């Protein structure tokens, strides 16, 4: 039973497969799906719910397990996400103004973050990888960046005048900030409505499944413009209605769930 | 048991040199001693058999010597010889049968299927023409300790293993660094498997080491060292350790940098090799360290660049492997190999009259299970048995 | 020890908590296992 | 020649490979563009199909083997889509308002169905497997369904007030449902304006050729959220005008039927 | 050996002769399909390299079993030798090499070829029977 | 991880891994409002951060978090730093509220919802308590009996409950671990939580400032213990409290040790 060490493990080959453990994950696990109001809306129903819920039992989801929290805009949920289930589903709507808000909402929820907070007005703080991103969230989010020089001079930008600086965020609620690796910076941020942390990239979250409901395949969860992947847990539909929608969902749970697997951490 | 070897190639070298207008001057020594076995024989009764579907036979020697008045050979010499024969054929074969299937783990040397333990009498010691064979000299030699030595092609030393070790392993099983293995007969076929192209690491650079420790020592052993194993170089679906669920291995095959392979005894290490790859030497040894390296490659093109990227996907995992094949070999004790029957003669008796699993040897004679636990009672039956095997096949093949 | 106040069926009352733990349900398994096995023959023994 | 059995077939490694079949199927068989009447009004030529032919007859195809088949919209083509010929192209327009139904049209044409009839006065179907879907053609469909429960009753909609039936389409002329399989449903449609078939999908059919003329490529044939896959024969190209886009098809027609393959059934 | 086997045979008897990696197997590289098409897309077969001493057997289902029953598909592989052998030594291993890596392969009547892309797991329910 | 670890008595010990855990980890104080009142001073921060930087841990590894009032930093806790210390002070009327913050922090829960309308809940183990955070939480239980009736208390008059919290920001209860409680709280302003106590948290460190060791983190009145991160200190101001920090920061970090569990940001895990 040792917690935070890791060793060798060991096995075989002429080891047999055991059963199916789905049937059993179901009932011992829960479920969280985070539609768009523009569904419930579309919908115009107030027992649906508890219909998808009688569904699901027929896969073999418990009444108890599955639940169904609602948001607003993918900014709204961009702001401070809570993603606390032991299975997350996320349908997401496209939209070719919000493409690289739904992007940086990806990399945020698919990927797990070790985040440090910052405070500005005392350090000057640089990237040490290409893992070291700057995420911010809050209300409207108005960010700007001074990198400096070897004697704590600014470069193009006084750290005096913050008007100089360089804005890279104008009124966002979520921010992914990737700059220079190796530089001083500092930074101009409305702290009074939006909160800024210092976070390193870890491996993957195999917990959460976006599903893009529209158009074409578009999220670039790595930072860097050579690789532009795309997982497993990153799907896609084309939508006319959301009934259609929630029944495909329901019909293909079981290669929802297979295409994750509960959390590592 | 001596006394059987002789037995078997006086009647080897009988059914050999006796044949018709045949010169006399080339078997009156071998006349000698077919007559000095039949005086010694004659007046004995045996009996053999009755473990297993072996008949109960009794064999009683009644028969007459051969006459040295000729000058040529003849065929009324000749059928005489082929019917004195034929019964001391016989009786080997059986007593043979009867040997190869009795065990014991007080004294297994000591001979079972009592009819051996009378032909191990004094009055049977005038029979001994010569212990010329590589077995019955090394049995000889034991007896009179000294150092032995059976010599190997190709010998099935290692039991059979298929099995992956992971240092660093993941419930999704998508970014693993750890090392397969195939130790099988002669053959060790080994892979390091980094997810991650050693990007993380220090250096850039990932270890890896095998260590495989012998059941018995070797000695003169030539071994075919070659880089990229095969079975470990292709698209493979592979189980958890505990079996439940299962993950993929997509490899990309590079080189072993700052490769070692160490041939040890005793801990202490005596052969030591550095990136020579081809025909190599091992003078002793009963362990084997193979420790290599993946090396992310500094400089690389766009087309293998776009394989190791810098985050977590990684469909294509660089692969870092082995093949070591021991051609031939020594041993101060006996295994079985790709070259002689050996085993195979013994297996198949107790497999035909349907052998109960004795205290000793495991349910069929499987090497593997044979092999991995091999002590000292398990090394003395099985030179027994060997032995006696070799002696019937130079009769019966 | 005292039959304690005139109780209810007692075998009912155990029986209909008896008939839905590992027991019971294994019981069935092996039923229904052996009943499968019997019926096909060009599944091949896929139990391994 | 055992028609209607399916025997072991053997062969070798050591056989030699044959001739070039190409020069032979040109002419043995016949190919059937099917081009949307922008085209030809774009171009406002009367001889640019003899035109095409003689330029075919260049790479191989006779005069008589070709064929063009004109359709106003792909919503009409839609509207029971009969591809009789030994080798198909569509040359199909974007439309991100018509993504879900140039979508389901690749789906219906690209695969092969086994379609058995449906009444619904009287019964109420179930889905067996995952390929077993309802494709509902006419002129406008405006289908609802009502799933049920083990005992025949409804959840959340009642067996007599349609109203409260749930909508998965809208006065659509082509539509293909998937809904949880394992559940009877009970159904409203159009039946003067529109059929509804259950079929299930088989095998694919390597007889046609989609060639999207526009935006990226969209089309997710496999109804699951999990595959997004693209297929040898789903073409795309990038379009200002019509007259390249029929020199490149004809230029490149060896590709194209290497692509396709005469059918099995 | 030989003239004494020779001398037995004409003086009747069970003879012998102890081969090492002997070459029984003619040389048979081939393939047979039980659900084959025109386009080769879905297939289930089994392929087999008899040579020498050597044999290498693989079989291969492009739907890895999700439609057979029981989720589990079935191969067997009969070599029918032309000479009786004893006191055999044989090696056995799983994940066969030479069937393990990408191909394009002719069809039977070498007329169309197809692509082949496997991606190996391990043989359960294995049985090796040797008959008489 | 099930597997085993083994060692040997015969190795060596091993180099400082202090003046590297500095460089690679972060740090974090909870300084009261009242602190930084008494100081009157604006630049602070980056003196006792310049101050640091002598005892080893770089400039941008130290950070200050100001919370206005036991109670405002109880409700809902985030802690998120490699290394935290919190000062703490201390008040008879405040006792038992930053006696629940202590067992809240020092401690790592693992919290499930807890609805109270549709359904009703007990405890099992004396690791399974009810932890209410907001604005204002008043909290009243009655017990029920084997026929779902109440004991001593009526199921609708919910004036009968029995009132266990008022008034109160943060609420840890523990309940007789066995029967059924039916649960009046004020949902709107405190949301509840079934939360089980698992191993402690050894990334905190609190630091009581004034009165003496009172903290009772177990519920249980027989082992009332004093940890290793619970410390006292005796104050007469701020800077003399600050600068013994700095001073005898090593011991703090030496007594403290990174999580084992999981990365998380909040004071508590979430299972649903
Ligand atoms: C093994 O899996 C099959 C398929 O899901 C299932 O029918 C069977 O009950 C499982 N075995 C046991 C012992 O539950
Ligand atoms: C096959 O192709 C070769 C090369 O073009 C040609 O010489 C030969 O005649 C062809 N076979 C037949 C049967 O025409
Ligand atoms: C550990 O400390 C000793 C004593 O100062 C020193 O000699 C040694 O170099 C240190 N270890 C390393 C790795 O530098
Ligand atoms: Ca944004
Ligand atoms: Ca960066
Ligand atoms: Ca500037
Ligand atoms: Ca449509
Ligand atoms: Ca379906
Ligand atoms: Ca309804
Ligand atoms: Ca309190
Ligand atoms: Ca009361
Ligand atoms: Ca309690």
């Amino acid at each position: 039973q040792n917690y935070g060490i890791n060793l060798p493990i060991t096995g075989s080959m002429d080891t047999a497969y055991a059963n199916s453990t789905q049937e059993e994950t179901f009932l011992t696990s829960t479920l969280c799906l985070y539609y768009p109001t523009e569904a419930a809306t579309e919908i115009n129903d107030n027992s649906w719910k508890d219909t998808l819920s009688q569904l699901f039992l027929t896969k073999g989801w418990p009444t108890g397990s599955v639940y169904f929290k609602e948001y607003t805009d993918i900014a709204s949920f961009s702001v401070d996400p809570q993603l606390y289930c032991d299975y997350n589903v996320v349908l997401m709507k496209y939209d070719a103004t919000l493409q690289l808000d739904m992007s940086e909402l990806a990399d945020l929820i698919l990927n797990e973050w070790l985040c440090n907070p910052m405070d500005i007005t005392l350090y000057y703080y640089q990237q040490t990888d290409e893992a070291n991103k700057w995420i911010s969230m809050g209300s409207s989010c108005t960010i700007k960046v001074c990198p400096l020089n070897t004697q704590t001079l600014g470069i193009g930008c006084l750290t005096t005048d913050t008007a100089t600086f360089e804005e890279v965020a104008t009124a966002e609620k979520l921010v992914i900030t990737d700059v220079v690796d190796g530089v001083n910076h500092k930074l101009d941020v409305t702290t009074a409505t939006c909160t800024i942390r210092n976070c390193k990239k870890l491996g993957p979250r195999e917990n959460v499944a976006v599903i893009q409901v529209g158009g074409s395949d578009v999220l670039d969860i790595t930072a860097d413009p050579t690789t532009a992947p795309q997982t497993e847990r990153m799907m896609r539909i084309n939508w006319k209605k959301w009934w259609q929608v929630f029944y495909t969902v329901v019909d293909y749970v079981n290669q929802i769930i297979q295409a994750m697997s509960k959390r590592s951490r | 048991m001596d006394v059987l070897y002789s037995l078997s190639k006086t009647l080897k070298d009988a059914r050999d040199k006796i044949v018709e207008g045949t010169l006399y001057s080339n078997v009156s020594d071998l006349i000698q001693q077919f007559n000095q076995m039949i005086i010694t024989m004659n007046g004995n009764e045996f009996q053999t058999g009755g473990i297993g579907n072996l008949p109960i036979r009794n064999w009683n020697f009644d028969f007459g010597l051969l006459g040295t008045t000729l000058l040529n050979l003849d065929a009324n010499y000749v059928e005489t010889a082929r019917n004195t024969i034929d019964y001391f054929v016989d009786f080997v074969d059986n007593v043979c049968m009867d040997e190869m299937v009795r065990e014991s783990q007080r004294n297994g040397i000591a001979p079972q299927s009592d009819s051996l333990r009378k032909l191990s009498g004094i009055k049977f010691k005038r029979i001994n023409f010569d212990n010329s064979s590589e077995y019955i000299e090394n049995w000889n030699l034991q007896n009179r300790r000294q150092r032995t030595g059976f010599t190997f092609h190709k010998p099935n030393i290692f039991p059979y293993s298929a099995s992956f070790t992971l240092n660093r392993s993941q419930p999704a099983h998508d970014n693993l660094m750890g090392t397969m293995w195939l130790n099988a007969g002669s053959e060790i076929q080994v892979a390091g498997f980094d997810y991650s192209c050693a990007i993380n690491a220090p250096a850039n650079i990932q270890q890896f080491e095998h260590i495989v420790q012998l059941r018995r020592v070797l000695t003169t052993a030539t071994i075919t060292l070659l880089p990229d194993a095969e079975r470990f170089s292709f698209p493979r679906v592979i189980n958890s350790a505990d079996g439940a669920t299962t993950w993929y291995f997509n490899p990309v095959i590079l080189r072993p940098n700052n490769v070692e392979v160490e041939f040890l005894l005793n801990g202490q290490i005596i052969n030591t090799y550095q990136a020579r790859f081809g025909t190599i030497i091992a003078r002793n040894f009963d362990t084997i360290r193979l420790s290599f390296q993946l090396m992310r490659p500094p400089n690389m093109t766009p087309a293998v660049a776009a394989l190791f990227p810098n985050a977590q996907p990684f469909e294509h995992h660089a692969t870092v492997g082995l093949t070591l094949r021991i051609e031939s070999a020594v041993c101060e004790s006996v295994l079985a190999d790709a070259s002689k029957t050996m085993l195979a003669n013994v297996t198949s008796v107790r497999q035909e009259y349907a052998i109960p699993v004795g205290p000793v040897f495991p349910p069929g004679m499987n090497w593997t299970d044979l092999i991995t636990n091999y002590s000292p009672s398990r090394e003395d039956n099985l030179q027994r048995v060997f032995t006696v095997a070799s002696i019937r096949s130079m009769l019966v093949k | 020890k005292s039959t304690i106040d005139a109780a209810k069926s007692m075998a009912t009352s155990v029986m209909k908590k008896f008939k839905k733990s590992g027991l019971a349900n294994s019981v069935s398994t092996l039923t229904d296992s052996l009943s499968d096995a019997a019926s096909s023959i060009s599944r091949g023994a896929s139990i391994r």
